[PDB]
């Protein structure tokens, strides 16, 4: 409504915006750690069988 | 402070996009590393094999 | 409290705000179609809008068939008695409401087609029951294929007269014509076994059901015993269908109405959000505010002249 | 980590749902640990201690409304985080191929709950996680991945629920990806089984269930031709089985109910395609069975039965 009240609404909104973006970015990089390991495991297994 | 706040929110959604993209670039790179560090991982196991031939 | 959503252009922003103001609405912040993720354009919402129009269609399909009249009632608020009860204070769960209505439309279409298939078969066999009965009894040759009979129903004894003249001119007096008044008219022409097709052409052209045997249940001797057992299966099979029709009418008439009012509010939610590109360049403003829970009722009743609401 | 899981005081602190503050932190402490690879193996060992509680947190979310701002597991900012953290902990053990096969097989009942969350939430934190975990378990790399899909799909009715969820989609790319990928995988695996193997396999085990490709109009048209070698011996096997179960052990008895509804559907499709199958129903005595199901209790029994009789009738007299 008035300048104190619109700013109180602003503070809440960017808090949610920022938080959500942090979680979303976290899940993409958390899957990134994992996908690096599974893929590395497969590639390494195939070659070790050729070497063996 | 109404139109000073709108400006802050349009920016925040842009930032939200960018934060997500930074992670999206990182994910693609981590996949390229998987192949390279797996290629380095095989020329260390080929010498581990050669070791036990020379031992023999 | 409940998050509330408003949409307008920026021309009546001020006149809208003031009026928002007077209903105890708080922390009114004007926004844009981008900042909140839900209120951001997606192709996903264009489909969602279609899923709601498929629900709307379904309601009409169902209402016709049950023989229960068109429903208008048009609520989206909790101030109204039926608006409160038939439209939930919690927001939409789109996947669910579609899933309830989809199944029933499907089950309903299958039932209806089957009911129609039963109804014609029953009405024809009960009819040709009597006909075959007469024509066989009239015997010791028409339980075989030794003599030829042409049983048939006709709805004009007048057109039957016309057929007797035709038959006689080109096919001689090989007809013996007998007639009984029925509930139709039972006609019978009786003929040789090598002129069979010749009489049929004539019969076909003036429209009669003159077939050599009018039922296909035949396979017990005499024909009439099989026809009677099939007609005992037919009669109960329509009944059972009716019982099924009833069960579904009791469960879903009230529900139908409650979905109809829900859907009105969902068509509104996609427009608010901006459901597609047309909507974007027509309503550039989307605003935010908080309405206390009791108050939430009088707010959606209010519909301005451009403003529609969704509450959660 | 391994020691702490086994110890009582800490595990109890996760078990408490009477104090939100302890339980919230605890699930995150463990989850931060699961992120690091080595720890997953140790954590998995202690799995049947915290894991039902993580499902219980989602279950309470499902069963309660999403319009409460009082601190809970709902719409509230806390709630959105609380489901998220439990879901990340699961998602972490499911990335190991072995662990994923085991998870579906032990937690089966709870595993289906994931479909319920994807739906009821408007929140993309929850939805993305739920779909991803299911994807992880259906993947090629998971051992006996054919079984896990087969059981989810057939029993738990995964495929209809997934299809419906596909319509609802929200932000973050990986989410749209995971749904599309799931839809495709479920559809492909079921279908690739032969139509003749499928029917015969149910017929022997005396366990009959519906699935969408099973009831498909194409499946039936190819299969009519196959049954013949005795005047439609497979079809006849089906009629005999259906005949037995009505009389013996009743009908509208839980086990017996499943087989029936499936059988009455399965015969409807055959009956309609070719009318030489009409004779086998009249011969065996199975025609008489269909008539008694019409008045037998439940919507499905009478429904399925009415559809079965009406088809036989149509070919008797057109």
């Amino acid at each position: 409504l008035t300048p104190n009240q619109v700013n109180d609404e602003l503070n809440k909104m960017q808090a949610f915006i920022r938080k959500e973006a942090e979680e979303k970015a976290k899940e993409i990089q958390l899957k990134a750690d994992q996908e690096y390991e599974i893929e590395k495991t497969n590639i390494v297994r195939n070659e070790t069988n050729n070497i063996d | 402070s109404q139109k000073n706040g709108i400006a802050t929110l349009l920016q925040a959604e842009k930032e939200a996009h960018e934060i997500v993209s930074k992670a999206r670039k990182y994910r693609q790179d981590k996949l390229k590393q998987a192949k390279t560090d797996a290629a380095k991982e095989i020329d260390s196991y080929k010498i581990q094999k050669d070791k036990e031939l020379k031992e023999f | 409290m409940a998050l509330v959503q408003f949409y307008i252009p920026q021309e009546i922003s001020r006149d809208s705000a003031y009026t928002l103001g007077q209903l105890g609405l708080v922390q009114f912040r004007d926004l844009n179609s981008k900042v909140r993720a839900f209120q951001r354009t997606f192709v996903n919402e264009i489909r969602r809008l279609d899923n709601v129009e498929r629900q709307y269609r379904y309601f009409y399909s169902l209402l016709k068939k049950h023989d229960i009249k068109l429903y208008e009632g048009d609520t989206d608020k909790y101030l109204d008695g039926s608006g409160e009860l038939y439209v939930p204070p919690s927001g939409s769960v789109i996947d669910d409401y579609v899933r309830n209505a989809s199944y029933l439309e499907e089950r309903l279409i299958q039932m209806e087609d089957a009911t129609d298939q039963i109804e014609v078969q029953k009405n024809d066999l009960e009819q040709y029951r009597f006909i075959l009965q007469s024509g066989d009894e009239f015997i010791a040759a028409a339980i075989g294929a030794s003599v030829n009979y042409v049983t048939g129903v006709i709805a004009r004894d007048k057109v039957a007269t016309l057929e007797q003249i035709l038959w006689r001119v080109l096919r001689g007096n090989l007809f013996f014509k007998t007639v009984e008044i029925e509930q139709n008219a039972f006609i019978v022409f009786s003929h040789g076994d090598l002129i069979i097709k010749r009489i049929r052409k004539i019969a076909e052209s003036l429209d009669a059901n003159l077939y050599d045997v009018d039922s296909s249940n035949e396979g017990r001797s005499q024909q009439l015993a099989k026809v009677n057992k099939n007609l005992s299966d037919l009669y109960t099979v329509l009944k059972t269908t009716s019982t099924t029709l009833e069960s579904e009418l009791y469960a879903i008439a009230k529900e139908l109405d409650s979905w109809f009012q829900d859907v009105t509010r969902e068509k509104a939610i996609f427009e608010i959000l901006n459901k597609s590109n047309y909507d974007t360049n027509r309503k550039i403003l989307i605003a935010e505010g908080w309405i206390p829970r009791d108050e939430l009722a009088t707010l959606q009743a209010r519909l301005g002249e451009m403003i529609a609401r969704l509450g959660i | 980590v391994e020691k702490l899981l086994k110890n009582n005081n800490l595990i109890n602190i996760l078990q408490n749902i009477e104090q939100m503050d302890t339980c919230y932190v605890c699930i995150r402490l463990l989850q931060e640990l699961a992120v690091i690879p080595e720890y997953r193996d140790v954590i998995w060992l202690h799995e049947k201690k915290f894991m039902p509680t993580l499902f219980k947190i989602l279950q309470r979310a499902t069963d309660s409304q999403l319009a409460t701002r009082i601190v809970a597991t709902n719409s509230n900012h806390l709630g959105i985080q609380l489901q998220y953290h439990s879901l990340l902990l699961i998602w972490l053990l499911t990335f190991n191929p072995v662990f994923a096969n085991e998870l579906v097989q032990k937690y089966l009942s709870d595993f289906l709950d994931l479909l319920k969350l994807v739906k009821i939430t408007i929140k993309e934190k929850v939805s993305r996680l739920c779909i991803s975990i299911i994807l992880q378990c259906c993947s090629t790399r998971v051992k006996q991945h054919k079984k896990v899909i087969k059981q989810l799909l057939l029993l738990g009715n995964a495929l209809p629920t997934v299809q419906s969820l596909s319509e609802r989609k929200y932000s973050d790319e990986e989410l749209r990806q995971d749904i599309s990928n799931l839809k495709e995988i479920l559809e492909n695996e079921y279908q690739e089984l032969t139509s003749f193997d499928e029917y015969v396999a149910e017929l022997d085990s005396k366990l009959l269930c519906w699935s969408p490709p099973h009831v498909d109009n194409g499946f039936w048209s190819d299969n009519i031709d196959e049954f013949k070698k005795d005047n439609y011996k497979i079809f006849r096997q089906l009629i005999e089985l259906l005949q037995a179960k009505v009389r013996n052990g009743d009908v509208n008895a839980k086990q017996e109910k499943i087989i029936i509804q499936v059988a009455l559907n399965d015969i409807t499709h055959v009956v309609e395609l070719l009318p030489e199958s009409i004779d086998v129903l009249d011969k065996t005595g199975g025609k008489a069975d269909i008539m008694e199901l019409l008045n037998h209790s439940d919507s499905r029994v009478k429904y399925e039965a009415l559809k079965a009789t009406q088809a036989i009738i149509g070919y008797t007299f057109k």
